[PDB]
């Protein structure tokens, strides 16, 4: 069964790196796109960026300048890198994967979440 | 690509067919999901693709619309349904959340 | 309608008088008494009314909401929530996994995939309870009563005028073994096939008590694995396969006023009635002669027998001698009972099972009698 | 008991004199004559007597004597005893083997499992050949005598005191299709199913001939495997799932005395009587008038139908004129043959088929007769 | 043959006269009249027409043209031609493959085996139509008619010298229910099983409407993969198995003359005469008493019968006290209607059904009557 | 599914070598017995020989002196080498597989075949 | 060893029981198959061990013979029959063809 | 189908060492405790001992002190020590099994044994 | 621990209901079990864990006892049951034998 698990420092302090890892549980990660996201308490989600297995990320227009995400095949775990942060990213922060069937045109997804990690 | 959804507060009763609107920024065709998040946990998806369900929603759910605008719907209101609700766009790219939908009791 | 013999009814010294006879449905049999008017008895309906649901099965089916879930060799099995809701067809295999596709070493993964099972076109089957077969029989003077029978219920009596109070005692025979057959419904369409026949279709079925799909198989593809994913196809239809085979079964028509009863066209009820102590009149009828024509040749039943139309022109009220013979003596069986004309230039119905093989049917004595040539495999 | 009319017998001019009577089971009819005592005829009981096994249907089962084998990867398959003897469930398929596991390379390893099947608790399921179908008659003076019949022998013969020899033959009407139906056993309980309900229970089933129980994977789960290791589980009972389905279906009360003996509720007989030749006397009944009510309100019966009870105050001996209806005429079917009441303040059974849906029951004529609500689905 | 007692016919004041008189094979009921020969009737034969095919079942199989193709590690799945054509059984596994086998790795490799499907012999089931039951029934005088009965066509009416035109309404006694029992046909021999002993066979069977046979794997062995290779066997003949569970279940003799036909050994017909208006006579027949002895002893009929024959010295035409009891009253049933013997020294069968357990049966009246000790289970 | 095809240079220079290499592709080259055969344009077939896996060989007596045909099991390709060659050689070249059962009697074949190659 | 065919032209029409005769230099038991090669093509097998049949080939076709000589059939003659027919030895070492009856139409 | 079998030098000379080794075919000898027995000819049985994969043996408490029993679970045989031999331990010597299923709990026995093998 | 069984020898005929006993030297509970060894073959498992039979033994054999006693029992003996039997102790770790009470005919 497929769970997703986010880990690391949960207290970070600014202009500095972060380093977020989101572990795969009960499932293979060469598919699908795997993303993340943020909540800033008293506000709603903001949809931060994906990468593939191969290695073709996307990310939010807003961010990307700040923003590595890392994809490790081998100890399943895509990681997430966001530099220069402020108060601003102060927030809750999901890893949750996105969908591809690909051999069937059922694609539409953002299905299993984490509990996401509070990061200061 | 940006989502606006209206009402963003709403007060209804245990029973009534309740109507959230979700606007895009431009026509998106038929890509747009639909969350259920209550305070705590996180974001669980509902709707996929315009209108079809996931297993694991009650059939009182129900999302509608093409191109431009896209509507949520609960035929009879329930307990568990009193949470927060957003909307998603997919760019063939890069994606966007909406405002959400504070759903609360009246 | 056709009056009575002598033989057919009989009066007693004391007590009533019976009649016995044997109607047929479309005919009517009429009996007389003097310083009466006359009684006319027919069988209007045989019907059956909505016989128990059975077994439902699917010739069309449709998929949706697909999900497919992945383990590198060594993880373990591949595990989907929808393996155990039973909306949905699932499949476990094993994968060729390795470098290409971002696992951990080289060997079989296992893969799940599942996908939910919707029906969009269904057959019904219904079994017929054959102590609930309705029959319905009118009585009319020449003051109308109307006679609702049940398989069970054979024995009715109705009040009168002069005739008094009569008490029928009717049984029910039925043209096809109801225990050997199911009604199937398609659409709007329905007919009876043979029990095994249904048993034996290769398309998933679910009982009359609700229940899964079984066997969804029958029209769901599963291609074989790759990397990580299957193509999952629902099969064409299969319309066209079971209409196919639905032609070698007659159609049952439905009802026109009640349309929810099942209307039987062949079989008869032989009855007895029971009649307070009156003397009635036997007409005698005799066997006709001259000229006799096919109205309707002979022509097949669909279930061994076969029904042909004849015309008389000069024959007055006269019995119809129908035989079937391979000069020689028949070896056939008459099916219509009473094959008799009331009026001249009126076309009557002649039922018959031939014997196997070639064969010559005669209708009539003489000259004007007919003859045709029949053959059945 | 109750008379016959007039035209329930006939005598004639030479020979003897017939009664035609359809009796009911809890009802009795009587036959007088002048210068004679009264024959009292009853049916007494409708049975079948030990009835074909056909399959048994373990609903709860047990697992005994466990037995595991093992074998590493390209050390060929799994091979257990077990795997040949019929008691025990087998399943075979292969784990994931290494270093942790004491094999010689990593790979999937064959293991085979077996454990003994004990059926703890099952459902028996019974045939019932209709030609074996046994009805007794009791016909007495006012001198008893017993009359066993079968449904195949229906011509049965009795010696008299003034009535002389007699001759019955006799035909026996089932109140349910034993062509669609099955006899169920669980323990002390007994009831009349569907063929096809039982033939598609998901359960274990072992053939009347005997045999092993077949599908044992209804019942048994083996669960995936680990290293060298499988937990294998005896689902729980199920017994109160097939007494929840067997809820919708009528319950068969077993035998007092031969406690071997099935005895069916419903059903009728139909009887002719040869008699010698002498005059019977007809009691002509009247339609009943007056004061009726209900005894025990209309009520369900479990097999498409509905039972009532009635009492008459003023109405002598009178018939009862029972119609169902939507002023109208009746559309229903009067079950009951000669609904007629014997003494006052004695109560009487009606049963009825009525239409579908919403009707009216009608019992009696006039002012004080009866009216009762009925929906049917 | 045997005459008719006076109350087996009724003669009218007025309309005709009436007989009743259950017909069993291999004996006849004579009917007398004065100034008139006497009227000879009897059932000659019940028989079944060509009762459609509904599954045959392969007890001896052959397999023919055996291809096997092989995948080493990684290159996919192994497919053959042969999985798609209907004709060969086809099995999938996978092998131990390595260095002594010519691959690139180690690991298990697909290998798929077929074979051509042949059945040597096969054992097929028929249905039978009970509408269709036919039964023939001559009548002659002391100018023969032979009556072509159907179990639909019960009402055939004849002419006559003298006795003029009769009119026959017959219906038929089955003595085994049709509904839960197959005709099974076996090379030169068949007969009458259980429907659900054949449908819980495991042998493969193929539909009546054809197609190809199913579940081939249960005279199918498809050994363990080895390098590259599968020894398929083809399973020994179940032709003994069949047979000897074939005992415990009558034979169905074939015909002599059609040879297309089925005939009954048992079942009965009843029939109800109607006749002119004519005087008939009554030979009133005395019970017997003296001198009887067994010609053949009491024997099992396979059906839950027994037959005996017994012979008479001084009894003149006499009627035959057959009863068996636990001095007390019988429990049993008498299935041989009028047992009557016309001329003293003759052989005369006697049918009956037996409580179950140990019960005496008891074959006339004082000194002379006859007993026999029986068990039944 | 099964099939077998030819390849190499379709022109060689006389009294030279020859180089043909049937590939056999979705089937294992472990069993049966490999064989070539020619056929020269206007006249008909000529066994040339065969060649188990473990590599027992044989040839035409009538060419063994200038054929030699290898087995590769691991690229699954057995090939034609045919020395001293001259235009009588200059024919089609099919490759095309024998059969063996083994633990079934069911032996005699020539299977699958490939399409040839013209050689000059 | 050395195989001989007889006729090696044959003029046929569609319907023609035609036959193929074909001799072995010695006795062969029951070891020996046919060929049908339409020009382009390569040879196609038909028969399989003297009268046995393959998957594939029409039931018109018909192989006898054991020991010394061997014949093809066509029960009814067919338009893609019209092709080149070969025969084949197996000497349980070292294979052999035959010169190959050519089937022509009439 | 699962057997043991025990081998060695079925003679001895006195106060030296022992080496007896019971092949076990058939099986994985991953599971259950691998035992010994002894028999000496005109007496009964007596229990030596066993030992589990992982490698936790367990002896008689009249024997240990001259008993070694080793697991090999490459060649899947254990194998028997006994040093400081007399003529008692002349005797017959069976390698069988005991058992475990562990995940289920039915367990006692001593199931397979060997045809044993006669020392001196 | 230590076990003994009574008797050790026995004179029985074909038929005869035989019972042997086996006390421990202490409480073990239902953890025993009984060997058949005709001379010449290795030990035969019968019974495990004081009444269960194995798979391969007839029904005539059964066993019963828990905590310090233990019976074996023949219904009818029979040929191949004359052999010597004996009991297993299980300690939760050293296991100990019986010595043996041997079967003969009378």
């Amino acid at each position: 069964e497929v769970q997703l698990v986010e880990s690391g420092p949960r207290l970070v302090k600014p202009s500095e790196t972060l380093s977020l890892t989101c572990t795969v549980s009960g499932g293979s990660t060469y598919n699908h796109h795997w993303s993340w996201i943020r909540q800033p308490p008293g506000r709603g989600l903001e949809w931060i960026g994906y990468i593939s297995y191969s290695g073709k990320s996307n990310y939010n227009p807003s961010l990307k300048s700040r923003v590595t995400i890392s994809l490790e095949p081998s100890t399943t775990q895509f990681s997430l890198k966001l530099n220069s942060l402020t108060a601003a990213d102060t927030a809750v922060y999901y890893c949750a994967r996105e969908y591809r069937d690909d051999t069937n045109y059922y694609y539409y997804s953002l299905d299993v979440w984490g509990p996401g990690t509070m990061v200061t | 690509i940006v989502m606006t959804q209206s009402p963003s507060t709403l007060s209804a009763s245990v029973g009534d067919r309740v109507t959230i609107t979700c606007r895009a920024s431009q026509s998106i065709g038929s890509w747009l999901a639909w969350y259920q998040q209550k305070p705590g946990k996180a974001p669980k998806l509902l709707i996929y693709k315009a209108s079809s369900l996931e297993s694991g929603v009650p059939s009182r759910f129900s999302g509608s619309g093409s191109g431009t605008e896209f509507t949520l719907t609960i035929s009879s209101l329930q307990p568990e349904d009193f949470a927060t609700y957003y909307c998603q766009q997919y760019n063939n790219y890069s994606y966007t959340f909406g405002p959400g939908t504070k759903l609360e009791i009246k | 309608c056709i009056g009575i013999t002598d033989r057919d009814f009989i009066e007693g010294v004391h007590g009533g008088t019976w009649v016995s006879a044997t109607l047929e449905q479309d005919k009517c049999v009429t009996v007389m008494a003097p310083d009466k008017p006359s009684l006319d008895i027919s069988l209007e309906t045989v019907a059956i009314d909505r016989p128990a649901e059975v077994r439902k099965v699917c010739y069309n089916a449709v998929l949706t909401h697909v999900k497919i879930n992945d383990k590198c060799p060594s993880t373990g099995e591949a595990h989907l929530a929808e393996e155990n809701e039973g909306d949905n067809a699932c499949k476990r295999t094993y994968s060729d996994r390795g470098w290409g596709n971002g696992c951990g070493l080289f060997g079989k993964g296992s893969i799940v995939a599942c996908a939910k099972f919707t029906c969009a076109k269904s057959m019904s089957l219904f079994e017929v309870d054959q102590t609930k077969i309705q029959y319905v029989i009118r009585a009319q003077l020449h003051d109308i009563k109307t006679l609702k029978f049940d398989a069970l219920s054979g024995s009715q009596e109705v009040e009168f005028i002069g005739y008094g109070k009569a008490t029928l005692e009717c049984q029910v025979q039925t043209a096809v073994d109801f225990g050997n057959s199911y009604i199937a419904e398609m659409e709007t369409e329905s007919w009876i096939v043979d029990r095994q026949w249904a048993q034996d279709l290769t398309l998933p079925w679910q009982s009359g008590s609700g229940g899964v799909w079984r066997e969804m198989h029958h029209l769901v593809e599963f291609e074989p694995p790759h990397a990580a994913t299957i193509r999952v196809l629902a099969l064409g239809n299969q319309e066209g396969s079971l209409k196919t085979a639905l032609t070698g079964a007659m159609r049952v028509t439905k009802d026109t006023n009640d349309n929810n009863l099942y209307k039987l066209h062949g079989g008869h009820v032989s009855c007895r009635v029971k009649l307070s102590a009156l003397t009635l009149k036997g007409t005698s009828y005799k066997i006709c002669t001259d000229k006799m024509f096919f109205v309707k040749n002979p022509t097949d039943t669909g279930h061994g027998t076969v029904v042909m139309q004849v015309k008389v022109s000069k024959g007055a009220p006269c019995r119809i001698p129908v035989i079937v013979a391979d000069a020689a003596i028949n070896k056939g069986i008459l099916v219509t009972v009473n094959p008799i004309a009331s009026t001249n230039d009126d076309e009557v119905l002649i039922e018959v099972n031939p014997p196997f093989g070639d064969s010559y049917i005669i209708v009539g004595r003489g000259d004007s009698r007919l003859t045709y040539q029949w053959h059945k495999e």
